RNA sequence: ACAGCGUCGCGAGGGCCGCACCCGGCGCUGGCGCGACGUGAUUUCUGCCCAGUGCCACGACCGUCACCGUGAAGCGAUCCGC
RNA sequence: CCACGCGCCGCGGCGAGCCCGAGGGAGCCCCCGCGGCGGAGCGAGCGCGAGACGCCCCGGGCCCGCCAUGCCCCUGCGGGCG
RNA sequence: AGGGCCCCGCCCGAGAGGGUGCAAGCCCCGUACGGCGAGUAGCGCUGCUUGAGCGUGCAGCGCGAAGGGAGGCGCGGCCCUUCCAAGGCUAAAUACGCCCCGGGACCGAUAGCGGACCAAGUAGCGCGAGCGAACGGUGAAAA
RNA sequence: GGCGGGCCUGAGGCGGCGGGGGCGACGGGCGGAACUUAAGCAUAUCAGUACGCCCCGGAGGAGAAACCAACCGGGAUUCCCC
């Protein structure tokens, strides 16, 4: 005994009956040669087609990771139009299009119009010898990468008047502003219930 | 493996040992009688995959 | 909190995009001279004439379901019995 | 615990009546609503079980062919070759039946139909005969006394046979002994040997067994008493033989 | 039928309450799954996917209105305390999949599409269920029904893949609340509860 | 066990049992009947007690004791009532 | 015995880092490979948020929170200093 | 009886293996190697369930809308952000026996399947539901 | 009064075309325990487990938002790592 800390485990539910819950990994080796096959076989479907297709490139969800961008299902009619296509057509040049996704910004149509506008300009389009010749793309279309951060040399004193003397207080100031004016409230009302 | 048998313990006063006891009175389902279930039984959950960094 | 502070949030410019069909009010009219009323309604609209709008907000809110829903019942309901 | 004796009767396996070898069971037509049917009686015969003679009747077909049969408890006095009349016109003697409203007042009356065309309901046991009393014309009701002295009201539609059913005195007999209720019982159904309660071990009836067999509480038990429960006199007004 | 569906909406309408009160009269004197000539509402019978095609029949099952009462004999659940329940439970499925389960079984060589609601009375329902018949050419050879003859698509309302069914199984719920019963509710625990012994740990 | 002896419910739109339900037994029955109980052939009888605990009331509604309904309130849950 | 949590101890690599994750690479022991965990605490929470010393150990002294207290104040039920 | 030793060699894109009378790349088969949206949503009251907590999903009965749902503490009032329930279809990546194929740092006849045996779910036993054994090796050739 | 003609509900019969039952698995829908654990035991737990029942298919179920979130945002389903 001692001192353990707790144990979190959850105690072992139909370990000899009913639902088979084991799962063991033993096809690990035999799985990623299976799905390699698989992925030839639709490759040589199409030689000169790109197994995989552009996606957009989406800002991560949430405060954590809202900084970097990563692929997402696809791209919003808005972000169409800066490549002048409507949706069909996309599908027929290989992009997929997220008709639900909506940009939430400006600066969301840009970056994605700039990748639509690069997948058009890298793409060659055929309807012998060259398809033959052609070389398709292997991987995910221009995988997103974010860059590495930077320092940026500005200059001090143009700096200083952007920020109040004493940071703390005017972050703390608008930080408790809710409660201290709650606080108001409260106070006035209970000189206005005498005098 | 020894558990595709039916015994249930014959009970004191038989004279016989108390151990899972076929209808026939044959030891059944014991880690030590004949043909009966291993003590613990070899599994595949053993990690036989160590780990090297 | 559900929100993370930031005193300037707004790096990035941000989107400015966000009806009855009245044919149906039609269709609606013609049902209910074909119909009538329904009997939990005529008895809130001789609750309205008779008997204030209190108890005409709580037998709505019990006979409907939420507030909102019979706050609304009360509406469409008060012209019948102000009207005449 | 285990379900008591009066809990297994319900299921009627063992404890079904004994019907075998049973004469039968014992209509009001246009032709015997407007007048009267006359019949003769075959014969009267024996039933299983039933204390009292029954009789067999035949009536012409009034349907158009042949002459149907009936089984009648027979009331005391028939005859066989009796000319039975039944309907509204049929003249007042024993074996008619008649509208209990048709019946002058204090007439026997035996196997009343509880409502109109039942075709057979009260007093139709050995010597048990029902006593016309009073007539209401208003809601045409005739008040008769049932053989248990409660009087009920029945419509004066409802018909009833003359005269008060045969086997009078049946009970008045010791039987003396225990092979002759065996042999009653045989024809009926399986109740009889009656083991008593306070014989049997606590697991099979509530009255149950100890150091010295008793009733334990209060033989009375509510008349709102679970199926297992009502093993005592139930609903009793009043206990002990007084005056 | 813009003016049909408002028409029905009110319901407790003295018109549509006349209408009623024959109706739940006359299916009560008649028998329990009767074919019906026409699909008695036409407006809910598209609306669910009703065409006027050879192979499409429109059966309508009638269903106890009740609370379930448990098959524990003499009334007695010889369980722990907890379970001791034998007349308060109620069903688990709603009464418009018992009419279309009941359907399916009375008819098994059709297949069972959706049900509508046609009538109700104290004492029992009357769901009106719209079947298609999988094999007659002209639903064979069109192209928006050819779904219902697929093999896997047998027996519909027996493994609950109808609406009711989706109902049911919590199936239209959407989103939070119902993560845990999506892949299905059996499945949801089994992926949850599983020791993935990974190989290369 | 038994013959006998009592007690007790019940008039069928009813008693008492079956019974997951659908609904079946007594009942092809009808109070000289069906059931539920005791006691145990005759001869002779069967005292007194309703406090308690049972049971019973076309014996009333005193008080207490539910859901609905309904009042008063509060924006509304809800709460006080009756 | 075997898996799986947890507490230690020894060892191996690497060190403010570290990691055969699932996968993907004409690829199977070879390359590439995220969360994670650590790097900071404390408070129920709004939140606030560590430096001053030393071979090590132990103690002492201070510093960060949580809890009262005084003072001063500026961008005030807010900030500073005790 | 060499498939043994002892001298010597030969073929290898084949030295995986099996057979053959003793331990066989070269004695045989092989192996490498080729080719041809309304009785609804809701609400109330119960049951059922969930980690879902004044309620996760469901259902019964009562009652039942029109702009309505959600945002994980209720209840009203005001906004915001986001979606259209009460109709359906749809490949992929995921699972898994019988069945066939390969490999086992697997057990080697009280082991390993109950069952390595010319006839194991068999001989038998039990009214029945059901239970269920034991038993491999002569040699190079039956000579 | 009767007697035809349609419409509409319902009958018999024929023709074609389907249904049924079989799988110790996987997948769906159900009805559903208890030993066990709590060192007792009622809620809990085993467990949304065995078993009973009805269903398909090579997969099945699921699935194109009455979705998540609160951001310098995502965007059908299923499965994996965390």
């Amino acid at each position: 005994g001692r001192n353990v800390a707790f144990s979190n485990m959850r105690r072992y539910k139909c370990t000899n009956k009913g639902p088979n819950l084991i799962k063991n990994w033993f096809n690990q080796p035999a799985r990623k040669i299976r799905r390699r096959q698989t992925r030839l076989q639709k490759a040589k479907a199409i030689f000169p087609c790109p197994l995989q297709k552009l996606r957009p490139s989406v800002t991560r969800c949430s405060q954590k990771f809202n900084l970097t961008q990563r692929i997402g299902r696809g791209f919003t009619l808005r972000e169409l139009q800066g490549v002048g296509l409507s949706a069909g057509k996309a599908r027929q040049i290989g992009i997929a299009v997220d008709p639900r996704r909506k940009n939430k910004s400006e600066e969301s149509v840009a970056r994605n119009v700039a990748r639509l506008k690069e997948y058009l300009s890298k793409v060659t389009i055929f309807s012998p010898e060259e398809i033959q010749q052609a070389i398709q793309h292997q991987g995910v279309v221009m995988p997103v990468v974010n860059p590495k951060p930077v320092i940026t040399t500005g200059s001090i004193a143009e700096a200083k008047k952007e920020v109040p003397e004493n940071l703390f207080m005017y972050l703390r100031n608008a930080r408790t502003a809710r409660n201290r004016a709650r606080l108001a409230k409260r106070d006035a009302e209970r000189e206005a219930a005498a005098k | 493996a020894g558990v595709q048998c039916t015994a249930h313990s014959w009970g004191p006063g038989r004279a016989v040992a108390r151990l899972p006891r076929k209808h026939g009175g044959i030891g059944a389902y014991a880690n030590f009688a004949r043909g009966g279930h291993m003590a613990h039984p070899t599994t595949v959950i053993r990690r036989w995959c160590r780990k090297v960094n | 909190p559900g929100k993370v502070f930031n005193l300037k949030k707004g790096g990035a410019v941000v989107r400015i995009v966000r009806k009855t069909k009245p044919h149906q009010e039609f269709v609606k009219s013609i049902i209910q001279e074909c119909t009538g009323m329904a009997p939990y309604e005529m008895h809130i609209i001789e609750l309205l004439r008779m008997n204030k709008d209190r108890h005409a907000l709580r037998y709505a809110k019990k006979r409907l379901g939420n507030i909102k829903r019979a706050k609304a019942k009360r509406d469409q309901l008060s012209v019948y019995a102000r009207n005449i | 615990g285990r379900r008591i004796r009066v809990q297994r009767k319900g299921a009627g396996s063992v404890f079904r009546a004994h019907v075998a070898r049973r004469l039968g069971a014992a209509a009001n037509d246009f032709a015997e609503r407007t007048g009267s049917v006359r019949g003769v009686v075959k014969a009267i015969l024996h039933d299983r079980g039933r204390g009292a003679p029954l009789a067999r009747v035949q009536f012409p077909n009034m349907r158009g062919e042949g002459r149907v049969n009936e089984l009648f408890i027979a009331p005391e006095g028939m005859y066989t070759g009796q000319e039975v009349f039944s309907g509204n016109k049929a003249t007042l003697h024993i074996g008619n039946i008649l509208p209990v409203g048709n019946i002058p007042e204090g007439t026997y009356v035996c196997n009343v139909e509880e409502k109109p065309m039942d075709r057979g309901c009260l007093a139709r046991a050995s010597g048990t005969y029902c006593l016309v009393v009073a007539h209401n014309m208003e809601t045409n009701k005739t008040r008769i006394r049932l053989p248990s002295g409660q009087k009920k009201l029945i419509s004066s539609k409802a018909r009833a046979m003359i005269g008060l059913v045969a086997g009078g005195g049946r009970t008045d007999k010791p039987l003396l002994k225990a092979g002759n209720a065996y042999h009653k019982y045989k024809a009926k159904r399986n109740c009889w040997p009656v083991v008593r309660g306070v014989a049997m071990n606590p697991v099979d009836h509530p009255h149950g067994g100890g150091n010295h067999q008793h009733i334990g509480v209060s033989s009375c038990v509510p008349r709102n008493a679970v199926p297992g429960q009502k093993v005592g006199l139930i609903a009793a007004r009043r206990t002990g033989c007084s005056g | 039928y813009k003016y049909v569906q408002e028409l029905w909406r009110k319901k407790q309408s003295e018109a549509l309450h006349y209408l009623f009160r024959l109706r739940t009269w006359e299916y009560r004197q008649l028998n329990a799954i009767k074919r019906c000539s026409h699909p008695t509402r036409p407006e809910k019978a598209r609306r669910l996917g009703y065409k006027a095609k050879r192979g499409y029949v429109v059966y309508r099952v009638r269903v106890r209105r009740g609370g379930r009462k448990r098959q524990c004999v003499h009334g007695i659940s010889y369980g722990k305390p907890r379970n001791i329940g034998i007349v308060g439970l109620k069903p688990s499925r709603s009464l418009r999949a018992l009419a279309e389960q009941k359907v399916g079984r009375r008819l098994p060589s059709l297949r069972v599409l959706n049900s509508y609601w046609v009538a109700q009375d104290g004492s029992y329902k009357w769901y009106e269920v719209i079947l298609i018949d999988p094999f007659h050419p002209w639903i064979r050879n069109d192209p928006k029904i050819n779904w219902i003859c697929n093999p896997v698509m047998k027996r519909r309302e027996c493994r609950g893949l109808t609406s009711a069914g989706r109902k049911a199984r919590g199936l239209h719920n959407k989103g939070i609340g119902a993560m845990k019963l999506r892949p299905s509710k059996r499945a949801a625990w089994k992926r949850n509860h599983t020791r993935s012994l990974r190989r290369y740990r």
